Formats: C-alpha cells, structure tokens, sequence
RNA sequence: AUAGGAGGGUGCGGCCCGAAAGGAAUGAGCCUCCCCGAAGGAAACCGCGGCGACGCGGGAGUACGAGGGGAGGGGACCGG
RNA sequence: AGGGAAACCGACAUGCCCGCAGCCGGGCUUAUGCCCGGUGAGGGGCGGGGUGCGAAAGCGCCCGGAGUCACGGCCGCGAG
RNA sequence: CAGUUCGCUCCCGUGACCCCGGGCUAGGGGUGAAAGGCCAAUCGAGGCCGGAGAUAGCUGGUUCCCGCCGAAUCAUCCCGCAGGAUGGCCUCCCCGGAGGUAGGCGGUGGGGUAGAGCACUGAUUGGAGGUGCAGGGGGCGAAAGCCCCCGGCCUCCUGUCAAACUCCGAACCCACCGCCGCCGUAGAUGGGGGGAGUAGGGUGGCGGUGUAAGCCGUCCACCGAGAGGGGAACAACCCAGACCGGGGUUAAGGCCCCAAAGUGCCGGCUAAGUGUUACUCCAAAGGGUGUCCCGGGCCUUAGACAGGUCGAGGUCCGGGGCCCCGAAAAUGGACGGGGCUCAAGC
RNA sequence: CCGACACAGGUGCCCCUGGGUGAGAAGCCUAAGGCGUGUCGGGGGAAACCCGGCCGAGGGAACUCGGCAAACUGGCCCCG
RNA sequence: CACAGGUCCCAGCUAGCCCGAAAGGGUUUGUACUGGGGCCGACGCCUGCCCAGUGCCGGUAUGUGAAGCCCGGGUACAACCGGGUGAAGCACCGGUAAACGGCGGGGGUAACUAUAACCCUCUUAAGGUAGCGAAAUUCCUUGUCGGUUAAAUGCCGACCUGCAUGAAUGGCGUAACGAGGUCCCCGCUGUCCCCGGCCGGGGCCCGGCGAAACCUCUGCCUGGCGCGCAUGCCAGGGACC
RNA sequence: CUCAGGCGGGUCAGGAAUCCGCCGUAGAGUGCAAGGGCAAAAGCCGGCCUGACUGGACCCGUAACAGAGGCGGGUCCAGCCCCGAAAGGGUGGCCUAGCGAACCCCUGUGCCUCCCCGGUGGGGGCCAGGGAUGACAGAAAAGCUACCCUGGGGAUAACAGAGUCGUCUCGGGCGAGAGCCCAUAUCGACCCCGAGGCUUGCUACCUCGCUGUCGGCUCUUCCCAUCCUGGCCCUGCAGCAGGGGCCAAGGGUGGGGGUGUUCACCCAUUAAAGGGGAACGUGAGCUGGGUUUAGACCGUCGUGAGACAGGUCGGAUGCUAUCUACCGGGGGUGUUGGCCGCCUGAGGGGAAGGUGCCCCUAGUACGAGAGGAACAGGGUGCCGCGGCCUCUGGUCUACCGG
RNA sequence: GGUACGGCGGCCAUAGCGGGGGGGCCACACCCGGUCUCAUUUCGAACCCGGAAGUUAAGCCCCCCAGCGAUCCCGGUUGUACUGCCCUCCGAGAGGGGGCGGGAAGCCGGGGACGCCGCCGGCCA
C-alpha cells in the first residue's frame, strides 16, 4: 500500500464515473450507521476537517472499527449512535509499472476515497450528556487516523454550537 | 489524438435546445423578412435542418446583402475575410 | 621578493619623455576680482505643532548652481 | 485579338454612374489653409460584345491601343 | 635496436622436414591442411591512373565601417520527423483616396466553464409506509394452498456524489451598432510587386497526465535577440528598456562595519543565535501551566482553590502571536561575511 | 646489401673448424686468426627508486582466479 | 583444421565434373583396384523408427501449358478475335533418410499409499531403441546423496526431474600421445607471515653532442551559483620569492 | 393513428398467448456507435411513385484566423417528372462516418481529327460512369553482420553525475490486542506524518572531433542511524547474563574454504570480528579472474546467412611531468647598519597510546540450589608508535680455507 | 354601443395539472338516422352525409383557489460561494490574503400568479 500522501490533495479532477470508468474496484468499507440510529439522543459530536482533504477507504475503515470498538466498550449499543456522513467516490489509480516506463502511463483503479470541502463533517457521534467525554475520546481517536487536521465541535438538537459552554462546566 | 472539424464536431450544447422548447418553433422566426443593409444575429435552430450555416458561425452578427430562394445572402468578417453565407430566415433574428 | 584574478574599462596621482607635425610670449598651467545664469537648491536666527525621530511659516527661491562673458597679476607650460 | 482539345468562330477607337489630383466659381481665413458647387485625365463600377459548355438562362477567359530593345541590380532552376 | 625487436623459459629436430636458383597461377580473380587466412608494411574483394571538382537532407568555414526598421521555432501536406513546399510573423518599392479600431462607456445577440443542485442518466447509509412481485427460503398443510421472514420494486424522511449528469448559473470572452479616446490627406484600413529568415525554443501563470521530477498544450509577459541599477553570485525575479558631453532629482531597494545613507522614533513580542530569506533554496503529523493576549464559561475578595481551619481570586474550555520538542552524513564553512539580544531579530 | 640510418631485424649458417674435460659440431678454459668500433667519457658507501643476479632464520601455499615466478630432481653404473 | 580408415553419389570415353565470348581446353601420356563430387573421421562394440514436409530420381495415363503450324471469322491485303495440335515444366503416382531434417500429446492406467513397470486407444508419418545424463548440453541450481577439507558456488562417484542428450551434423568406450582446459597428494621453495642484506647496470653530479610528444592565456583552497563535478565567478581562508 | 412501462377486469390462458378501460412528455422507436432533433411526427400502419435524374451557377467545411489538388455539404436557374384538393415538398437515407491523384484500361454518348487530295479497316481527341493505391495528399519490395566501413548525434540508450523518492534504509503519532491483573518491561495489528540519498527505478538536464568497466591488492581521509572499548536510564533487572533506550566517533573491528565475485554461507579464534561517503575514492599505482570485439565447441530457435541479459576454452593494459599538489633538501630579500652565540614560544602536528587475560577481593555479595559478581591492589600478553646492535639470526662480490 | 356568442391568430405554463359555483335569444355542443357522398384492414367507434324530440349532464363560456408544477418581486443566509487585473502580503507545502471591479445557485419567510392581447363576424340595440 503506498503512502496516503500521494492521495491525500485535490488538485486532480474527479474521477467517479463507473460507467466508463473500466475496473473499478468495489467498495472495501460497507458499513456507515452504528448504535440506535433512532435513539433521541441531547448532544451530537461532530468531526470536521481543517483542509480540503481526500481521506481513503482504508482510513475510513480504521476509523470506523476502533471508534465503534471503544464506543461499544465504554457506552453501550443502546446509548450512542455513530455516523459516518461521506462515502468514498473518488477511485485512485496508478502507474501499471524489460518494463516500460511512462510510456502510455494512464494509470489503472487501485483503491477508493471520499473527497471533502474546507470545514466539512466526516462523522458525528450522537450520545447524551453522560457519555460526551467518551464521544469526545472516539473522535480524537478518528482523527488521529487522517491525513489533515482535524476538530470538532458540540452541537445540541437545534444546531447550535455549545462546546465551550458544555465543556467549560 | 487529434480530430478534423466536422459539421456537429462539439455541438453538444451549442446546438441543444431547452426541455420546456421541444417541438416546432412559432412561426414569426420562419416568415420574419428583412431588408438589404439589416444586420441580424444567427442564432441556429436545431430542429429545422434546412438552410443551417456551419455552427462554427453560431452567434455572430451579420449584414444581408441579398436573397436567394427562400434564403438571405449574410456576410461575416472571420478575422479579415468576408464570408458569404446562404441562411434560412428561421435562423436569424433581428438586431434590436 | 606580504599579495589574487581572462591580464582589460572609468578617474586621477607618482617616475620618465616631450624640436617637427597640436595650442602657446599676438600669452600656458596658474592666482585675484566682476556680471548673467537653465533644472535644482541650503543654513545661522525668529515663532508654532509633535511623546519623539522631526516638521510647518519667514529668512528665500537667497548663498550656491552646468555654462556663457569681462578685467587685473605672472611669465612657459598645456595637450599628448 | 482573344476563346477552344480540335474543326472552327471572332470583340466597346466610350452607352452610362461614382470619383482622387488638377482646373473653374463662391464663402471664411492676414496669408497659408478650410468648406461648398461644377468639370474631372488616371482609378473603380455598371451596361453591352467575342469565344468554350449548353436547348436556353447562366458562367470561365478576353475586349474602349502600350509594347519592345538596351545597361545595371535582386531572385528561381540546371550545370562542380 | 626494431611501423613485431630482445632475454629467460618452452616445442620439433630423417621427415607431411628446412633452405636456395630457374618457372607458372592476377583481382569477383588467384591460392588456401579452411583462420575470411595470404596475394610487396594494404585484403569481407589488392595497387596505379582515369570517370571525378561523384554525391550527402550530415560536420566545419565564409574577410571593411556606420545609419534605418526588425522576426520565428506554429497550422496543412510530403517513405515526412536532423530535410522541404504552401501559409502565418519581418523588411523594401509602388498604386488608392476617407477611413480605421488595440483601450473604454451604453445597447442588441451567443455561450454552459467555476460555483451550486438532484428536476433527467448513472452512483449512495439507515429508517418508515405500500406492493405477491417468475423474487427466494422456512412454518403450515397430501397438497391445492395459506402464515412468517428475507429479497425486488415505488413514495417519503435521513446522510452523501459525477470529465464523459444538469431544473439553475456567474466572473468572463466573442460578433455587431452609437459615442469618447487614439491613428490618418506629411496618406491609415486596404491592394500589387521584390527579398527573406523561421519548422529543436526556454522561464513564468493556467489546464490534462505522472509518486514526483518530467511530458503534452495553452497565456505573449521576460531570455532567445536586451544595456544599466539590485536580489552574494543567478537567463527567467524587482526597477528599467539605451545616440554623445555635462548638472540635478528619483525608481528597485537600502541606512551597525564590510558599503553611500540612522547604532533613527514610538507601542508590543522573542531567549530560540529562532531569526538576521519578497521569489529563484527553505521540513511534516503529533505535542508544550514556555511566554504575551482575545472570547466564552462555573465557583467567585473574611465565601472561591493549595495544605475545616486560614482569607484573595480561582477552576475549565475554544482560539490568536512568537518560541520550544519532534530534527541523523559523509574534505573544514556558511544569515554573502563580521557579528547582532529594550536588537544589527519579528 | 634490404629495411629512410654506421638499424640488436632479414638476406648468408652459403661452404670449413687445433688442444683439454667430456658421448658430443654441448657448456667451460685455451692455441691460430681477429678485436678493444656490438664506440661518448669522468666522479661516487653519492641516497630513494627501477631493471638483471646471489643468499636468507622458524613455518611451508596460510599468497593468488589459478603454485604465475622461483625452488626441488638432474649425468653414468647396479638393483628394482 | 588436416590425416589414415568408414560410407554415399555421378560417369563405359564424343562419358561424369569444370574454364570460356568463341575457338578450343583441365581431369588426360588417364579408363571403374579409375576420374570427379559430399559427410563422418585411428582402434573396439554398435548405428533403432519415420518418405506426410523440403530436396533428388524414375513414370507421366490425365489436366494445364509458349512460339510455330492448321481451321473459321475479320481485313479489297494485314493488324485483330475464337478454336485444334501442343514439348519442357508444374499438377499426379512411386522409390529414396551414412538426402535436409523429426522421433510429442493426451484417455488412462489399477493393484500396495506414493510407484505405475509391463499393458490397450486416438489426433499427424513416428513417437527417442542400444547407449550416455546437473554434462564444454541443466533454467530453477551452490539440484540431492557419498568421498575429499576444520570449514567445499570446486573436484570425483551415483540418482534421474533430460527447461533444451542420442546413434555417420554419429552414440558409447578407449591404450599411447598433448607448451589443450581441470581437481588432488608427496617434495620444494621469499608466493606469503615480513620482509632484510649484497653484486653489476641506470638513477645523481661534472665535461661534450643534442632533440621530440605536447602547448588559447594562465594556474592555492572551503561552501555555493552555473550546461547540474570551477585554479580564473560570489562570500570567506591562506599564501615572501 | 400514437409509443415504453404500470394499474384494475377477463374460457382454456399461468410471469409471459389474445382482448377491454384508465394513467402515461416519450421513461418507446429511428437500419446500425454516440451526440442532437423528432408525438394531430421525422415514429407505426397504408395509397401512388422513382428527384438515388439531365444541362449548369454561387457559397460553407476538410484546411477558424490564413494558402489547396480531391472529397463532402448548402442556396438556386432551366428541362422532363413523382405525390397532393391546394399550399407546399422531392438533386437519396432526420444532421454529423461507410472511402481515394497522375498514367493506362473498360463502358455510354454524340462530335473533332490522323502529315498532297478522296474512300475503307484501324488509331488519336472532348464529355460522363467504372477498375486503387488502408503507409488511406496515392514507390511494385525479405533478413544477418560479433569481419563490418563512413558522416553525425549527448536532438537519443548502457556506467557515472544531476532532479525525484514510487521502491530501499531509518525514525515518529494513535493504541485494538498479546503479556497471570497491567497498552506502553517487550511486541504492537488497522490507519496516518516524516528523515537520508547508503538498493532499485523513473526523467533525459552535462558529457559520444573519445572522462578506459566489475572484483582484488596498495594508500589516504570523513559521517553516526555505535559492533566492541568509556559513562548512564527503564526492565516481566536475585547473581552470572539478557531485552529496550540515552551521551559518546579517541582507538579496534582480524585469519581462512569453495566462488571472478561485492554479497551471502561455513570453520577456528576474538571484547567486537558495525553499516556507509569520497566520480558505485583510488588502472598518467598495480593485477586482469568476471564483463563486452575478432578464433572455436555444446544446447535451443531459424529453410538460411545467423542469434541467444545460456554455458564453455583462448584472447594487448602506451608516458621524457608543462602548472599546481604533497614529501624532504638548498639560494636570496625583508624584518630601519653588519656579524657570532644562546634562548623565548604566537601558532601548527600527535593515539602516542589502545585493548585483553591472569592472581587476590572470593567460592565472598546474590541465590533454595546450581551457579556466581564488583570497588581497590598486583602481574603480564597482543596491536601501534619512536629508538639501538651489547646478545641471537640473515647478509657481509672486505677477508681466510677446501 | 352591448353580448356567461363564434372564426382566424400573437406571446407559448405567471398561461399547465387538479378542484368549486353559475348558462343556454342567437351561437357552440351532446344527440336522432345512415338511401345518397365518404369508411372501417369488423364496428356510422372515428371520418363522412341527413336534422332537430331532448339536454345543458360536459366540451364551451362567466367567476373563484395556491394542493402539485411554473415563475416574478422583496427580506435573511450574503456581498456568502466564485471570479477579471496588480502585488517585494502570508503560508513548509496545499493554498490563501490585500487594493479596485463583478457576483451567484440552493434553502427559509412574506407577497404575485388558476393567463394578457389583436382582426373580423353572428345576435340584439
């Protein structure tokens, strides 16, 4: 697998037209809901990203287990509801290289990512007010797995920002 | 790998037509009349495949400077060359 | 014989040459004085503003200014 | 004197319109000069004409006289 | 010593042996126990002279001065790709006579890019409702059938997309008309003729491609084909476009010394020689009661924390500036150098 | 004589060789014959280093691609 | 490379093969125990299958097959068109492998587990026999086992899984021979541990004769810029001739 | 006249035979790819017909701006016609692909013409259609070169240099999990951020009027990401030893077997037997074993000449130092007159030293036991360096003897 | 001049889809019958020929709505997203920023919108 710096910026066109797109490799990340996605829930933890970034599938799956591994461990499946709000479009190739080398260098599908805007939310993390420092803990862990800097903010069931006001009592 | 210039050689759009315009057009752009020294946009209408100038010509203004049948004479400037085109009157419209 | 750059360019200073063809005793370098001067352009001092570096008005568009002219002294160099 | 593969046929010494320079007349302008109205060589455009294709229309080329010789120069082709 | 030699060592030395004189075989030919070997220091076709000054798109060279204007390496075609022709761009001469449009304002038309969005085409997490739907599998029943689920297909909610999607849609570009501006009777736009050169471009911004370097186009700004003043030197970066002799003021930028100009002024920050870098060169994710600040909070001046007693402010959170760790290379040494700490850094 | 030469090559080793040792026209010494012209001389603990030659304690191929080079044996008689 | 030996092919003479423009000629003052033309290469044991492919040889009934000749048309004569005859050569048939060259694959295989060995059948002519084998041939490879050494990408013997051995482009073996390549043992030694002395000739100085290769000008460094590895440029360091 | 699909209803008849009603912007269809256009149609079903024609103009595209043989398309005039009541439409396919110079030849159709005239056979010419060049703006066309030759190219490869770091080597963030519990003694998945230019690759920027390759020997020097030697921290560190980590580059890091080998493997010692840079340091220093000419053999491929990043045997290494560089040896000038002697030490160089073992401490501390230290104190070896010839050995072309 | 009358058109959804109430002087229709004109790939269903017994049930005409679709104005998101020219402005990079000039899309809230308009004629006056 090679460095997800090679992935990691935008500068490149989007490339997520299956229908003429010839080998595009199926998705390795299928799951995108967890907990009690109708459970009401106070407070929601919401992970954005500093930077137009491209994050890959590998990255989403990593985040995805360990964030749901601690969150099963510490809350309950009956307490959380964690989300994943981007699904992986974009499809990355490579150079396929006795060897030529540059000669019809078009690269060939080797794996997906999902592209995101400036200030833009990967994941949230529904929970009540007992479980925030854990919902708190899950998405510096995920964050920890990205190619950017990331944050994250507290928003109540209306949307409006409340962290500092949470996190300072 | 490059391509020669065809008639609808990238013309996916310029010669599109809006979903809620399908079908003939009215009938004022088809009998509409105009005098020698008028000068007229040409603006193509895709469904009537008659009397249709090249659509590398779509847009300009021109001035008529005589008939023919049931086409106006129109002539362009393309850089510094007078060009002489036959034009249907459906595809062209009055300036102003 | 303590000094670094393709061996030259700009400016001048030592040492040396300097009859002719270049100026010059019908005056050379040089010393003094007087007049007009384009663009440009100070300060002493007086009053005021600013926390301060400093600036504003007068002095003043004055002294000076490339160059263009004139007079006086000396008597052999200047250019090269 | 051109048109045509050939047989072969075979044309404006100005019918008309715009119009620069020049010329004429008028106004302003010290003058230069500018403006206006006519005539306008050369120039442009119509009209008409010869021939080739055609049943004809219509088109191509051409038609209201400038060429020829010489000296020198640039260039293209072939000869080293 | 020698355009093949000398020394030691080594092999044959009555045989297919070594040597001499007289003869024959001559160049696509001779001779060859076959190595393309030898044929007068020449052999995958000898030498001499003639064709012959052969030809080449390939390499090199092309001789005096000043003056005026001044390019190009991009489109089509070639057994074309180191070469040519037709065009484009340069220059010189002449005819024509009243206009022209690089810039701008307003108007009449064209557009489908950036952005955005799901109204089409194709993708996309979960939930709710409706449909027996050739689904399919089970309970149920000799059998025909029902009852369960799961799946398929529609509507809605929820969470996301598109270079080969668009219900929308700019900046902006292009054509034409009126005008301002500019050029033009000291003759433009335009037309005819003579002579070319140019068919490897580079840097820089943008677009496609690539891990990147790079490759391929596009923009015409700079070098090519460009002096002078700076960035330490530097093609391309900044000022700037230059006839000759003088005077002055400014541009880029600079003012502690090298080095002309301030150890210049006020407020704040940095303790790391961090820095002393406009760009050509410049290290990251992650972390820091290191400091200087801003904004929200909860307790809150004999009451808050540190250890029911003291008795002045605490305890968090999200941010901003500078700095710190993360940070290992080969000749001795690089902020240009010296050096610089209320600065000569920011 | 040929090779550009007063060339260590080739042509001509083409014809011949006293005494001793010894199988020998071998190696060494020597008589006759020839020469000091295989042509620049002189100096010197006057070095390092290079080329030719001799020896070298203990070990004996540990060197090296490889015992390259050198060393060991060496003639004659008898046995085997 | 040659060689003696083996074997194959053409030729009864005005032949076979060959030089040449021709005339004439070489083999030839020759005559099958001969002349000419290939391949292997003393000697010992042997040389298996295949004639579909290419080549060579013989036949060629039959098809095609040029000119010439004949017939009809055409031309006042020809040019021209159609048909008949039709050699060689090809098509066609057969021989020929010490001619060029080839000698696989599956269906399978069972009985003991592998093994599959005998063994039967089809694609096209046949499916590699005797021998030899990790080889001057073996990719994996420094194959595996044994010997040689303390230690073995080496050498020798064996195994067979022969990428890609093999019978006259010969297979296998072989005494004697070799300045051929290759491994081991005794002995020897300055090859080496580890180099040290000595001899003669140069080197060095002095007296003479006396050149050439080469040469943009010049000529110190560190880190940089640059056509990317500078004595000459930039900032620094050092340096008497 | 109106499609695809769907809904409700119908004998065989069900998912799908053939029907009936409703919804249905095209979700159908077009001769064919895609794009666009087409719903009282350009689609579906029917009637008639051949304009898929003849003689000609102007214009757009291929080929913007900006030149073009050939080709395609558009707007028209005339002729003779098709459909329709008429308007109106028809010069092929709804628009964009389905194709091609010169010369020569075949065909149609009318005319001109063939050397003094005329006739006949035959020939030539003008116009239209056709036979093809796919390398498609149009030569008719198989290979080896290692015996090669020539002119050039760094416009263009192999080694090296330069840029980049995909790969390579080496670090970091988070912490699921393994560790009796315990994430961090040790290992650390899935993910993410970096350093070096020590492997390989990519690019083609310098070098093809010449910069000699791999390996070994000789010799010099440098980096730390340290193998040992010096000093420390954590430990799942009792001692002896281990695992992880930090400071530290003064010194050492050796000898052998096969192989051309670097490397890797193996043997006996050792404290260790570290990885790399210097034009993959070092051929005007050496050697020439591998690689890469010319000779030859084997296997495989090719009809063949031949080829093989497949083996195998053989196969040349030029130098009189011009400048600078370093090693030592000399002659001058200057240092405010000259000369002899003795000193000072600014500076530069050094490893002048490095490292084992043995005896005691001690069979002690520690430990159930086995096993087993350290401080201090003594001895000595090896490697390196600088000197000497009394002793031992070599030589001793002085010398003596056989 | 009137008319809850018709024919031929213009812009071609702000005009469409779906709903509610009202009308029959003339006029437009539904509709009665198929000999003649015309037709069924059967059907007088359509098309065509001949008329008025009935009806305004609905096409048509007059008025009304905001459920869907469309689209105009205003306010918020917002001078946000994006962008032309210059830059010795910042950022390791990606990329951003300053000056002057342009400026959305979607969404939310309040209004608009159930079409305007032209020539002629019929009937009445």
């Amino acid at each position: 697998l090679r460095p997800a710096k090679i992935d990691r910026y935008v500068d490149k066109p989007a490339y997520t037209r299956r229908e003429y797109i010839r080998g595009a490799p199926g998705p390795k990340i299928t799951i995108f809901d967890m907990g009690n996605p109708a459970g009401d829930f106070e407070f929601e933890v919401s992970l954005h990203t500093a930077e137009p970034v491209q994050i890959r599938q590998n990255a989403l799956e990593a985040a995805r287990q360990q964030v749901n591994r601690y969150l099963q461990k510490n809350v309950g499946r009956s307490n959380y509801h964690f989300k994943i709000r981007v699904y992986p479009f974009q499809v990355l190739r490579e150079n396929p290289m006795y060897g030529n080398g540059m000669r019809r260098p078009f690269g060939k599908p080797i794996g997906l990512a999902a592209r995101l805007k400036k200030d833009q939310k990967i994941l949230s993390i529904r929970v009540n007010r007992q479980h925030l420092k854990f919902a708190i803990e899950g998405a510096r862990r995920a964050a920890m797995k990205f190619p950017c800097k990331c944050y994250y903010r507290i928003y109540d069931k209306e949307g409006n920002d409340v962290t500092t006001k949470i996190l300072s009592q | 790998v490059q391509k020669a210039h065809s008639f609808r050689r990238k013309t996916r759009k310029k010669l599109s037509k809006h979903p809620r315009r399908r079908g003939l057009p009215p009938l004022t752009r088809f009998l509409q009349e105009f005098e020698v020294g008028q000068r007229v946009h040409i603006v193509i209408e895709p469904s009537y495949h008659k009397g249709m100038p090249d659509p590398r010509f779509h847009g300009r203004t021109g001035t008529v400077v005589g008939k023919r049948g049931e086409a106006y004479i129109v002539e362009i400037k393309d850089g510094s060359k007078v060009k002489t085109l036959f034009i249907h009157p459906v595809h062209l419209r009055p300036q102003k």
